[PDB]
């Protein structure tokens, strides 16, 4: 299965893979169990080339999991800088909020990653609104 | 007569416990070849405390050095110190934790932990009577916090009439090396609230924050940090090392400053704060100051269960006196009204190297709850989209083990909150 | 013969035992070697060399105090065998020092103790010393009263107990080892003479002019204070010749078993030749509060029993006036069915005091002995220490952990609110 291959690819971060996969017709929007695409995955381990080359080609730059987590949830939680710049530059909704009522800000915030925190404030993240 | 074996495991414990040995060292008179060159008999009166005698007057440290970084071996013994420790007492693996508890506690710490133990029991059976274990170790790393936990555990089960107290550095995002500081720190949590009897909290946080205060660093070194755990090290351990008016051991210490079992994680002070003479009520003021604390916590948020204070150098001892119980009757309302005479005071007439006079600070505050809420929040915010946890299931380890871990810390900062609260009915 | 062993348990007992066997040395012209160039014999041995030797045992569970006596001043004056270590100390934790630590160390100090009582022909008891704070005072001697009750049956015990203070050294736990140590003690004990820290700091600031007294000061003016207690014991007066008579004269109800010691006068060795104080002054002294060993209110209770005990150039009738006066304008109430008169002895010689010590060395000095119920007051104090703490279980782990059963603290509340009671009742 292309689906779970590319997820696994994008998740440990193998560059060719990830390329080689998307020519045999690998589903770039694919899904494991608990939502979470090739792109989230990316965005989570801070594989910033495979987030780019992911975008290039249809990958869904707002998609949810089960529990609302957007890609720029997880690249602000976890603290990939350039992740989370390319994600708002490619129309990432900055005030997404999850299933337990959290922002990228409020991720970003609690995990204190001021340069995301500064970059999120930046381009709209509204702080007293959810 | 009263022997402490000290532990110092992975990367940040090998770090601070060497500048412990270098800062006690140069208190004692001891010279790195453990040959005593001082002026006065009180640097040798309680000297077997920390150090073992050996062949023709000289002293080595009752020190085991613990690692599963290789590299760590020989940063330690290319220190300034690092001959003084005995060679057999290096217990080093070649592979590392990579900053996963699981690896430390499970994997290639369960690996190494047998032979440490045959080093700490040669130690404690040639002790006269050993009053306990003193380990120094971080919680946001792999080795200090899985392999430390797993050896505090292994003690505990081997010396249960022995102390255990450790020196635990506590991760923040102002100074930090990997986003699972949160996991491994909670992970080590739940195992010292079960294991300790004594837990100084060292802060990194509050260490950067002193740092930034203090000498404007924004960018500060582990050596700007490691100065301020030196010098608090250093002033916790006074009344161990040093003879005076006080007669007692890690468990008097003990007894004293501790209530309840599971709320024993002391908020650790320190004046003047300095750099790599003050009055005693400047000192006073500035020991009892949110600013002087090495947790990040605001002691006026809470209130203190206990308090220990110990003043060093040629002061006033009435004005002490007199300065302490001021603090007391100012500002009752930060002190429990149900624990009568809970803030107690020692004098060392021995002040630290280049001070005149210096104060420090042991809290057993119910505001220490700031710090584990801190930790539980990053925590809970990794662990709910379970970012990085194949890395801790991978060695073995199941899901319901973080549930738990998040319980008890919640479980821990819910009473604290229970004894701010109380009244003296 | 009439032999008296006395038993100095854990650092306060041992300190304060060194204080009153170096001032004992000094009255009775024995040099620190036991030598001398006799009534003093129920308190020394003597040997076929001319060696006097007290009849004394030093007991610490840890052994920082006694081996500075066994290479101090005093390290020829007691033999080996009557200075007992052990290796751990109680930790303030009267749990350790009563169960698990005491427990291993009692068979050797109590065979200690039988070699001592082999040596006297009349051993009339024992006299007890130790603090309520420690944990080795408090629960080692509570263990060694109990032992000491079943092997030696018909034998007196007297306490000298140093009763805690937040100005003197004390300790967050020590209102727990206070109530823990006297709920298990009183059933064994006969007398017992308590030492308030607080009152001793209190007379060394104010008579001696001493801002910071170290433990040398205090327990130099308790030595003194003890001295004038035992005199009788030492001298064969009239008054308190026996242990015995220590109970029939202070104490008519047993479990009210706590004289207040007041004594007088109180001399800076370091202050301007001064006019000697009269007979009538060293008694008035004696009804003024500032002067008592415990800190409490005398007017606010009634008395059971009173004795004065005087040394020194004193003549029975200028007492007699003294005493006359004191019950004319004074208001000394008595319980209404105890008899209202004041036993006295005097003993002749000039007080004694350490040379170059802090006290002025006195032409005559006087201790009372009263048995009040103004001493429940020091009793409620301590009980609203314990009560604010164990309403929250705050350190009780510790003892629950080290042999003890949660239940033994309830107990031990219920029977010093049952004292607190008795007194009360008395008091009426
Ligand atoms: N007057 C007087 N009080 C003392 C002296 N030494 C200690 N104390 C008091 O005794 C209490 C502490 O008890 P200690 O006797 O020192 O302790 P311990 O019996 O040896 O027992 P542990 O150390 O707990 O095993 C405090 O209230 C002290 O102020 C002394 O020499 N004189
Ligand atoms: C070995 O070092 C220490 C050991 C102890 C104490 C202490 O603080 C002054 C120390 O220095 C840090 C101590 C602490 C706190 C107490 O009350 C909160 C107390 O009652 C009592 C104490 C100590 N006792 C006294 C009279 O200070 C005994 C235990
Ligand atoms: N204060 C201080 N913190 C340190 C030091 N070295 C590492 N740390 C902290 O320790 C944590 C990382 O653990 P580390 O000790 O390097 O890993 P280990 O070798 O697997 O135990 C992080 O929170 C670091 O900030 C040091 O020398 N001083
Ligand atoms: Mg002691």
């Amino acid at each position: 299965d292309l689906g779970k291959k590319l997820l696994e690819a994008a998740r440990a971060g193998q560059d060719d893979e990830v390329r080689v996969l998307m020519a045999n017709g690998a589903d770039v929007n694919a899904t494991d169990a608990s939502g979470l695409t090739p792109l989230h995955l990316a965005a989570t381990y801070g594989h910033l080339e495979i987030v780019e080359v992911l975008l290039k080609h249809g990958a869904d730059v707002s998609a949810s999991d089960l529990m609302g987590s957007t890609p720029l949830h997880l690249a602000a939680l976890i603290g990939h800088l350039e992740i989370v710049e390319v994600l708002l530059k490619h129309g990432a909704d900055v005030n997404a909020v999850d299933t337990w009522g959290d922002t990228p800000l409020r991720l970003a915030a609690v995990m204190g990653h001021l340069k995301i925190v500064e970059a999120l404030l930046k381009h709209g993240a509204d702080v007293n609104a959810q | 007569m009263r022997e402490i074996v000290h532990i110092q495991a992975g990367q940040c414990g090998n770090q601070i416990g060497a500048k412990f040995w270098e800062v006690i060292s140069d208190e004692h008179g001891i010279d790195p070849t453990g040959s005593y060159h001082g002026d006065s008999d009180l640097q040798l009166e309680r000297i077997n405390v920390y150090y073992n005698e050996a062949t023709g007057n000289k002293y080595v440290p009752r020190a085991i050095l613990v690692d599963l970084e290789p590299g760590t071996m020989d940063s330690v013994r290319s220190g300034p110190f690092g001959q003084i420790f005995r060679p057999d007492n290096f217990v080093f693996g070649q592979s590392g934790a990579g900053n996963n508890w699981a690896k430390g506690h499970y994997t290639e710490g369960a690996e190494l932990v047998d032979s440490v133990l045959d080093v700490v029991r040669k130690e404690s059976e040639s002790c006269d009577c050993l009053q306990g274990f003193q380990l120094t170790h971080s919680l946001g790393g792999g080795t200090g916090s899985g392999m430390g936990t797993l050896l505090i555990s292994k003690i505990r089960e081997e010396y249960p009439d022995r102390i255990m107290n450790t020196f635990s550095v506590m991760p923040s995002p102002k100074v930090s090396d990997t986003v699972v500081e949160p996991y491994n720190a909670t992970l080590s949590v739940h195992q010292l609230v079960e294991n300790t009897d004594e837990t100084y909290c060292i802060d990194n946080e509050a260490l950067y924050d002193i740092c930034f205060r203090t000498l404007k660093l924004t960018t500060p070194t582990y050596g700007d940090l490691n100065h301020l755990v030196s010098a608090t090290m250093s002033g916790v351990t006074t009344c161990l090392r040093f003879p005076g008016q006080l007669n007692a051991d890690l468990r008097k210490l003990a007894v004293n400053m501790v209530p309840f079992p599971r709320l024993h994680f002391f908020m650790p002070g320190f004046a003047p704060l300095t750099s790599r003479a003050l009055t005693v009520p400047e000192l006073t003021q500035q020991m009892f100051d949110s600013k002087n604390m090495m947790a990040a916590c605001d002691p006026r948020h809470g209130r203190y269960l206990t308090v220990a204070a110990i003043f060093r150098g040629r002061m006033s001892m009435k004005e002490v006196d007199e300065q302490m119980l001021n603090v007391q009757n100012k500002n009752s309302s930060y002190f429990v009204e149900w624990i009568p005479n809970n803030v107690k005071t020692a004098v060392c007439d021995i002040p630290p190297r280049g001070l005149k006079m210096s104060a420090t600070f042991i809290g057993n505050s119910t505001a220490i709850q700031e710090l584990f809420k801190r930790i539980s929040e990053q925590f809970t915010a990794m662990f709910r989209r379970k970012a990085f946890l194949h890395w801790y299931t991978g060695e073995g380890m199941d899901e319901m083990e973080f549930t738990e871990a998040e319980s008890n810390m919640n479980d821990l900062v819910s009473e604290y909150q229970q004894y701010q609260d109380a009244t003296a009915d | 013969m009439r032999e008296c062993i006395s038993i100095h348990v854990g650092q306060a007992g041992v300190q304060i035992g060194n204080a009153c066997w170096e001032l004992y040395c000094l009255e009775h012209g024995i040099q620190p070697d036991g030598q001398m160039p006799d009534s003093f014999n129920t308190f020394f041995s003597e040997t076929g060399a001319g060696k006097h030797v007290p009849r004394a045992v030093f007991v610490d569970l840890e052994p920082t105090v006694i081996d500075e006596v066994r290479t101090g001043t005093y390290r020829q004056l007691f033999h080996p065998e009557q200075l007992i270590t052990g290796k751990e100390d109680a930790a303030n934790n009267y749990a350790r020092g009563h169960y698990t630590i005491g427990k291993e160390i009692i068979d050797l100090v109590l065979d200690r103790i039988r070699k001592l009582a082999d040596q006297c022909t009349g051993l009339q008891g024992f006299l007890v010393f130790h603090s309520f704070g420690g944990g080795t005072g408090s629960g080692f001697t509570s263990l060694l009263m109990e032992r000491l009750s079943v092997d030696y049956g018909k034998k007196s015990k007297l306490e000298f107990s140093i009763y805690p203070a937040p100005q003197v050294s004390t300790a967050v736990v020590e209102p727990y080892n206070s109530i823990l140590t006297t709920h298990t003690t009183l059933e064994h004990s006969d007398c017992a003479f308590m030492v308030d820290n607080e009152a001793i700091y209190d007379i060394c600031r104010r008579n001696l002019d001493i801002e910071r007294p170290t433990y040398t000061n205090l327990n130099r003016l308790i030595s003194q204070i003890v001295s004038s207690i035992t005199a009788s014991l030492r001298f064969d007066g009239a008054l308190n010749v026996d242990l015995t008579e220590f109970q029939t004269n202070l104490v008519p109800y047993p479990r009210i078993h706590f004289p207040l010691a007041t004594y007088a006068p109180v001399i800076s060795a370091e202050k301007a030749y001064h006019e000697q104080l009269s007979v009538a002054e060293i008694t008035n002294a004696c009804f003024e509060p500032a002067n008592q060993m415990v800190k409490c209110d005398p007017r606010h209770g009634k008395y059971m029993a009173c004795c004065l005990l005087y040394r020194g150039d004193v003549v029975p009738k200028d007492v007699n006036a003294a005493i006359a006066t004191i019950k004319t304008k004074r208001s000394i109430q008595f319980v209404d069915w105890c008899p209202t008169g004041f036993k006295v002895g005097i003993n002749y010689q000039p007080p004694t005091v350490v040379p170059g010590g802090d006290l002025a060395k006195v032409q005559r000095a006087v201790c009372m002995l009263s048995n009040t119920t103004a001493i429940a007051e020091a009793w409620a104090r301590l009980d609203h220490k314990f009560d604010l703490m164990y309403a929250k279980r705050a350190f009780v782990h510790w003892y629950v952990g080290e042999g003890m059963e949660e239940g033994e603290f309830s107990e031990a509340r219920e029977d010093m609110a049952a004292l607190e009671k008795d007194y009360e009742e008395v008091g009426v």
